[PDB]
């Protein structure tokens, strides 16, 4: 609740970076690779 | 309603520091990887 | 063609230009969205100022060079028919959508993908709403007439008629009722006549079974009323479209007297012409003439001997509206004229309101009808301006009201709810579908941050407040606080809006996003 | 570019500034004339040829134009004053200006929307004219004399009417349905019964 | 003392050619979004002030008409093809866009402008010739002229009420196009009716126009109910004892004068009737009521009437037969009497329908449908709508070739082939040509937003084998064989546009400097 809320969804959001900037420099779709890579977390947690 | 009043200006000063780590980061993220992109200075 | 002081944008800037504009027109209003909204001074051209928040009436008078505000500014001008209240939350909802698809563009989604996400996030948000819809007519008729004042009330309170606004809401609800059948449920605001002037007071509104016909009746010396005379059959009322008077000619006419003869040949033509009329208007038995056009002085004089009131330049809409009311039809021509289609009506009089002393003519049936007129007065232009814009509010509303069982609750809380739901489902469905929900959240959240920052409430917490009220308890209907309120929790405050108006809001918003969106290169020529 | 004819919106800052701003300006024209000890001002046309010199604050805010829009809405709405009593517009105009100086001096201290500054300035308001009202004096003494001026006046009114058939009758009736009411003299105190 | 250039002058050579291919590259990159069904809306602003927000490329070309004369000339060559043709305007516009981007390099290594205007001759003539081979037109393979008709009804109704008694519902939506005029299609010319009453598959086909019962006076069922002669004829007032347009109250203080006046009127409508069997009118018509009089002489001359007939249903009926409507009996011409192979009513439903068949000259049918139930009708008038709808378009153009890109994909892999057996400088233009041709399928792609480069690589791997009517796919984003899903164009229309691109390259690329004079 509060500011708490926004600012942990920022985080959060903010948090894709990482696999954003390996999508882009290995020369892969960035909206395809994040998109598999939570469609796939639906079942895995760190392997995917 | 009544909040604080902010007489001062922080925020410029605050900004053009955030405004420059993102531009160092921004910079530097691109070696991110073993496919990263090399850098020449 | 015209190609010198010519400029477009394509491929780099458009989007963002678009999208800046949008917005730069959505704050136009932003801060005016409420009953609490902030008020905008509008001055005319030649120095006329007035004050006023109607998001639309800001955005009509409003011209500008810029072609993506001059379309959602005549989108507005459309949409302000199909709702009217609803102008400034739909503009800014489709400004949240632009914000967030700039968001979308710029993480290199396609705009084309970005419309169809917000298009089914637009179908699931009113599957959502429909789910939580209650039905106020199916409870019980009382409290369906409670809620139809209540709303004709609460549009009526945020103009200065507040004082006495009930008699506003009672007579809007009476023109309701007597125009609109249940069989469509639909008001014909065709019907419904909008008539007004300066002076009197708020309590001098007055609902009016027929047409006005605010005339002068021509001859000084003709009688200004039409009495029942004394219980008889109403007033009998000859419908006409010809002209009272013998044909002429269109090129010099002149026709002077210069001798006895042509002077009884003259006079001879034309007291035929004007005794075959008036023993028409007699025999059809009608005992006030009304014709499309003026009348000349012989006919005049012989229509104040045979006590006929005339009325002169009647128009095409108000024979219909006399012929409505009357139960009556439009004769062509005088020759045409009969009792079995003179209209009847209770009585044409005179009717004085407050301290006016035009004595305007009214003509009155005191019976249900299918066409009414809404006379509306107070002490300012101002005051009727507000008044009027406060009548159309309440009809649309209650319109909408009728039309459909279902309603929600404002305050932000439908669009609250339609935010959770958007954002549960988001992450179930996969790929761009899954950004173009949580954008469409995320722009649902806009309305009520909006609100309550017109409300001097913080947007992030009272937005944080609502959603966890609404999640981890149960779902209902809490909104900010519009207006003084003791708590939360609209759904005891009686704050209702229509089911089928927040719908349309939805996919106008949704609509004129696309319309946005789609357009992705712009040329303008210069001006000479 | 937005409207035309040199009639647009201005940036919301400047426009607040602006409708704050200028609206108190309007004060400092009249503000040296409050009193009857004020000061005089001076009116200069574009000829020289007609200027002239007064103390009176209705005449200086209808006099000197007033380009911005702000300044036109406070006279406009202080002009009431004129209508209802006809003195005390320089009062008037000075205490929407110090109020306004005020509201913005709050806005500047919290940069919010100052809808609470209305409230707050309605609650306010209210209070000062119940003290008010509590801190007046009734110069009304002996009554008796006041109920005669009002039959005359009844009288007087009476003339050339239908209610000439019982002129002191009425009179009487009418000088009563004011006087018993001890309050408000509105007529919607006072019922007519038509038979 | 006159001077129309204001002492300014112009280059001449490669350096206007190039800047010509900066034109067009324009004009192309303004007219891209708006390829497709799904390409983007340009907004355009006029001197007027006037704001219009279209996707059509004649409309956008109108608006702009870009003064650059190289533009000029595009948007000429486009409103030429429009006005010729009126489909594939933004194709040629964005093919000639793309040929000049290919010739810009050419000239840039100094390669003559009439080498490359050559060889998109030679390369326009291959895609021809490829193009007419890959043009569908064949009998034995299980699909011609009428069979093809029938599968594209058939997909139209699919997953309909209908769908597993197309079979039968097809033949009846080709021939329905098929039994009027082949070069003139209307779908106002194709009727339905619905008629309570038996099984869906027991509709019947009926060449010329029918419609219900209208005649509910004295004589029905006492007059033929099959003519193998028959003869349509329109009177429009009489049938009548009492005349009923252009007539007059009248009153009379006289029995016996209200008689004579009776009888009178009586013998006159006696005559006419007499004359109406003299003009042999066999079945007469009306959208006006007929009398108990007129129908009781019909049926003892063995005439069939029927009155109280529908505008529409008159004039389609007067259109299938080939006869008109004459305002009097006694003006009844031979020639306006129309004549099919049998007039009969149908008992379908517990009434009588009138219908008339056995007419391949009616330049109009209509359909009888039967089924169970009001609503099951009306879902098959629904699926029959579309098919027609369908069957029509596909009629109007019978040679058509694999859309999508298929047809392109395929020209570019058969110029391609070419380019390895024209040994010599002609090898680069054709190369050109055959990239430039692959831009359609791009800009589709890019327009609806799917990945462009792994679509187009995907389908030029597979083109490489199997058929040659793969493309890609507009509903989901893939690719695969277009013609087996009913989607195609006009082989026509693609032809057109190529030489229109082709022409005006050539002429934009033929032209060295321009002058303008000031006026």
């Amino acid at each position: 609740e509060g500011v708490q809320a926004f600012i942990w969804q920022e985080f959060a959001s903010a948090l894709e970076v990482i696999p954003t900037t390996l999508a882009e420099n290995a020369g892969l779709n960035s909206i395809k690779v994040v998109t598999e890579l939570r469609s796939k977390h639906e079942n895995g947690e760190l392997n995917d | 309603n009544a909040t604080f009043k902010n007489k001062e200006k922080p925020q410029e000063v605050r900004k053009a520091n955030i405004i420059a780590a993102r531009s160092v980061a921004d910079a530097i993220r691109t070696s991110l990887g073993p496919k990263g992109m090399d850098k020449m200075i | 063609k015209d190609q010198g002081n010519k400029k477009r944008q394509h491929g780099l800037e458009a989007k963002k230009s678009h999208i800046l504009a949008a917005r730069s027109v959505a704050s136009i209003i932003k801060t005016s969205l409420g009953p609490r909204g902030l008020d905008k001074i509008l001055i005319s051209p030649d120095g006329e100022i007035t004050i006023t928040n109607d998001g639309a009436t800001i955005l009509s008078q409003m011209e500008l060079d810029n072609e993506i505000a001059k379309l959602l500014v005549q989108l507005s001008k459309s949409q302000d028919d199909e709702i009217g209240d609803g102008t400034t939350g739909v503009v800014v909802l489709a400004s949240a959508l632009l914000d967030q698809a700039l968001e979308l563009i710029q993480k290199g989604i396609h705009p084309i993908k970005i419309a169809n996400g917000f298009d089914e996030a637009a179908k699931l948000a009113i599957s959502k709403l429909e789910e939580t819809c209650d039905d106020i007519s199916a409870s019980n008729d009382e409290l369906f007439r409670d809620f139809l004042l209540r709303a004709a009330k609460t549009s009526l309170g945020s103009k200065i008629v507040s004082k006495d606004h009930d008699r506003f809401a009672e007579m809007a609800v009476e023109a309701v009722i007597n125009v609109m059948d249940k069989d469509r449920k639909d008001v014909d605001f065709d019907l419904i006549k909008m008539q007004g002037r300066v002076g009197g007071s708020i309590s001098d509104s007055k609902l009016i079974n027929g047409v006005i016909l605010d005339k002068d009746f021509s001859h000084p010396q003709m009688p200004k009323c039409v009495l029942p005379k004394e219980g008889s059959d109403g007033v009998k009322l000859a419908i006409l479209t010809c002209p009272f008077e013998p044909p002429k000619p269109k090129t010099k006419h002149k026709l002077d007297i210069s001798s006895v003869e042509e002077y009884q040949k003259l006079q001879t033509y034309e007291q035929d012409k004007f005794k075959e009329m008036i023993d028409d208007v007699k025999k059809a038995g009608a005992d006030v003439v009304i014709c499309q056009w003026g009348f000349d002085d012989e006919a005049n004089h012989l229509l104040l001997q045979n006590d006929l009131p005339a009325v002169r330049w009647v128009g095409g809409q108000e024979l219909e509206h006399i012929a409505i009311s009357t139960n009556g039809r439009i004769v062509p021509r005088f020759q045409d004229l009969s009792k079995d289609k003179l209209g009847t009506c209770s009585r044409i009089y005179e009717q004085e309101f407050g301290t006016t002393k035009d004595r305007m003519l009214i003509i009155e049936q005191s019976k249900e009808t299918k066409t009414v007129t809404c006379f509306v007065r107070g002490s300012n232009k101002m005051i009727v301006d507000e008044a009027e814009r406060a009548l159309h509010d309440s009809l649309c509303v209650v319109r909408n009201l009728v039309k459909d069982s279902r309603v929600v609750y404002g305050g932000g809380a439908a669009e609250v709810t339609m935010s959770l739901a958007v954002s549960e489902e988001a992450d179930k469905q996969r790929g761009i579908d899954q950004y173009a929900f949580r954008g469409f959240a995320q722009a649902l959240d806009t309305i009520p941050m909006t609100l309550a920052e017109n409300s001097g409430l913080d947007p992030i917490g009272t937005l944080s407040t609502l959603k966890s009220k609404q999640l981890k308890e149960k779902i209902s209907n809490i909104g900010v606080d519009c207006l003084g309120y003791g708590s939360n929790d609209m759904k005891e405050l009686f704050v209702v809006d229509p089911f089928i108006g927040k719908k349309q809001q939805i996919l106008l918003a949704t609509q004129l996003c696309r319309m946005i969106l789609k357009i992705d290169n712009v040329i303008i020529s210069g001006k000479d | 570019q937005i409207f035309g004819d040199q009639v647009t919106e201005e940036r919301a800052e400047n426009a607040r500034l602006s409708a704050f701003v200028g609206a108190i300006a309007v004060g400092d024209l009249v503000k040296s004339t409050l009193g009857p000890k004020g000061m005089d001002k001076l009116l200069q046309s574009a000829s020289s040829n007609t200027c002239m010199v007064t103390n009176d604050g209705a005449t200086i805010l209808k006099s000197i134009p007033l380009d911005n829009p702000a300044a036109k809405v406070l006279v406009n709405i202080s002009k009431v004053q004129d209508d209802e009593v006809g003195d005390g517009t320089t009062s008037v105009t000075v205490l929407s200006a110090e109020l306004l100086r005020e509201a913005e001096k709050l806005i500047d201290q919290s940069k919010i929307h100052p809808q609470t500054i209305i409230e707050g300035y309605r609650l306010a308001s209210a209070a000062a004219l119940d003290a008010l009202t509590k801190a007046a004096v009734d110069n009304s003494h002996d009554k008796t004399m006041f109920r005669e001026d009002l039959i005359h006046i009844a009288k007087t009114t009476l003339s050339s009417k239908i209610l000439s058939q019982d002129k002191d009758h009425f009179a009487e009736l009418a000088t009563n349905a004011i006087l018993r009411l001890k309050g408000s003299t509105n007529l919607e105190h006072i019922q007519i019964i038509k038979i | 003392i006159v001077v129309l250039k204001e002492g300014t002058d112009a280059s001449q050579g490669k350096g206007q050619i190039i800047s010509n291919i900066n034109a067009c590259v324009a004009v192309q990159e303004a007219l891209k979004p708006t390829l497709g069904p799904l390409g983007s809306d340009i907004l355009i602003v006029t001197s007027n002030q006037k704001t219009t927000i279209s996707n059509d490329g004649a409309t956008i070309l109108k608006l702009l008409d870009v003064v650059h004369p190289a533009a000029k000339t595009l948007v000429d060559i486009s409103r030429a093809q429009d006005a010729e043709v009126g489909d594939g305007t933004t194709s040629v516009t964005i093919l000639a866009g793309e040929l000049m981007k290919e010739a810009k390099p050419f000239l840039e290594e100094g390669i003559s402008s009439h080498l490359i205007m050559k060889g998109y001759r030679k390369a326009v003539s291959l895609a021809v010739e490829k193009i007419n081979e890959l043009a569908v037109d064949i009998t034995s393979e299980k699909s011609s002229g009428r069979e093809l008709l029938e599968r594209c009804a058939r997909t139209a109704m699919s997953s309909k009420l209908i769908h597993n008694n197309a079979d039968f519902f097809v033949k009846m939506c080709v021939d329905a196009v098929l039994s009027l005029d082949r070069n003139d299609l209307d779908d106002k010319l194709i009727g339905i009716k619905k008629i309570p009453g038996g099984a869906m598959e027991e509709s019947l086909f009926i060449n010329g126009v029918a419609f219900k019962k209208t005649f509910s006076y004295a004589g029905f069922e006492q007059q033929p109910k099959k003519f193998n002669n028959p003869k349509i004829l329109s009177l429009n007032v009489e049938l009548e004892l009492k005349a009923e347009k252009d007539n007059a109250e009248v009153r009379v203080e006289h029995v016996e004068d209200y008689q004579a006046i009776v009888d009178a009127e009586w013998q006159l409508i006696f005559e006419k009737l007499r004359q109406v069997e003299e003009t042999g009118a066999n079945i007469v018509l009306s959208k006006l009521p007929i009398g108990d009089l007129a129908t009781q002489f019909f049926a003892d001359r063995n005439i069939f009437c029927a009155g109280r007939v529908s505008a529409d249903d008159m004039n389609r009926v007067i259109q299938a037969v080939g006869g008109s409507i004459q305002s009097t009996t006694s003006d009844i011409k031979p020639e306006h009497l129309g004549t099919c192979a049998l007039f009969e009513e149908m008992q379908i439903g517990s009434e009588r329908y009138n219908l008339f068949q056995g007419c391949p000259q009616a330049k109009t049918c209509t359909l009888l449908l039967r089924g169970g139930a009001e609503q099951v009708i009306a879902e098959v008038e629904r699926s029959l709508h579309d098919a027609i709808m369908i069957v029509k378009r596909a009629l109007q153009n019978k040679l058509i070739v694999a859309g999508g890109g298929a047809t392109e994909m395929e020209v570019s892999k058969c110029l391609r082939d070419y380019s390895k057996t024209i040994a010599g400088k002609q090898q680069m233009i054709i190369n050109a040509f055959a990239k430039a041709l692959e831009v359609i399928p791009r800009q589709l792609c890019e327009n609806a937003g799917f990945d462009a480069i792994e679509i187009l690589n995907k389908l030029r791997l597979a083109h490489s084998k199997g058929e040659k009517w793969y493309g890609v796919v507009f509903e989901t984003e893939n690719i695969g064989d277009n013609f087996a899903k009913f989607v195609w164009e006009p082989a026509l229309v693609k032809i057109n546009a190529l030489n229109s691109a082709t022409e005006a390259t050539n002429l934009i690329l033929s032209v060295d400097e321009t002058i303008t004079n000031k006026g």
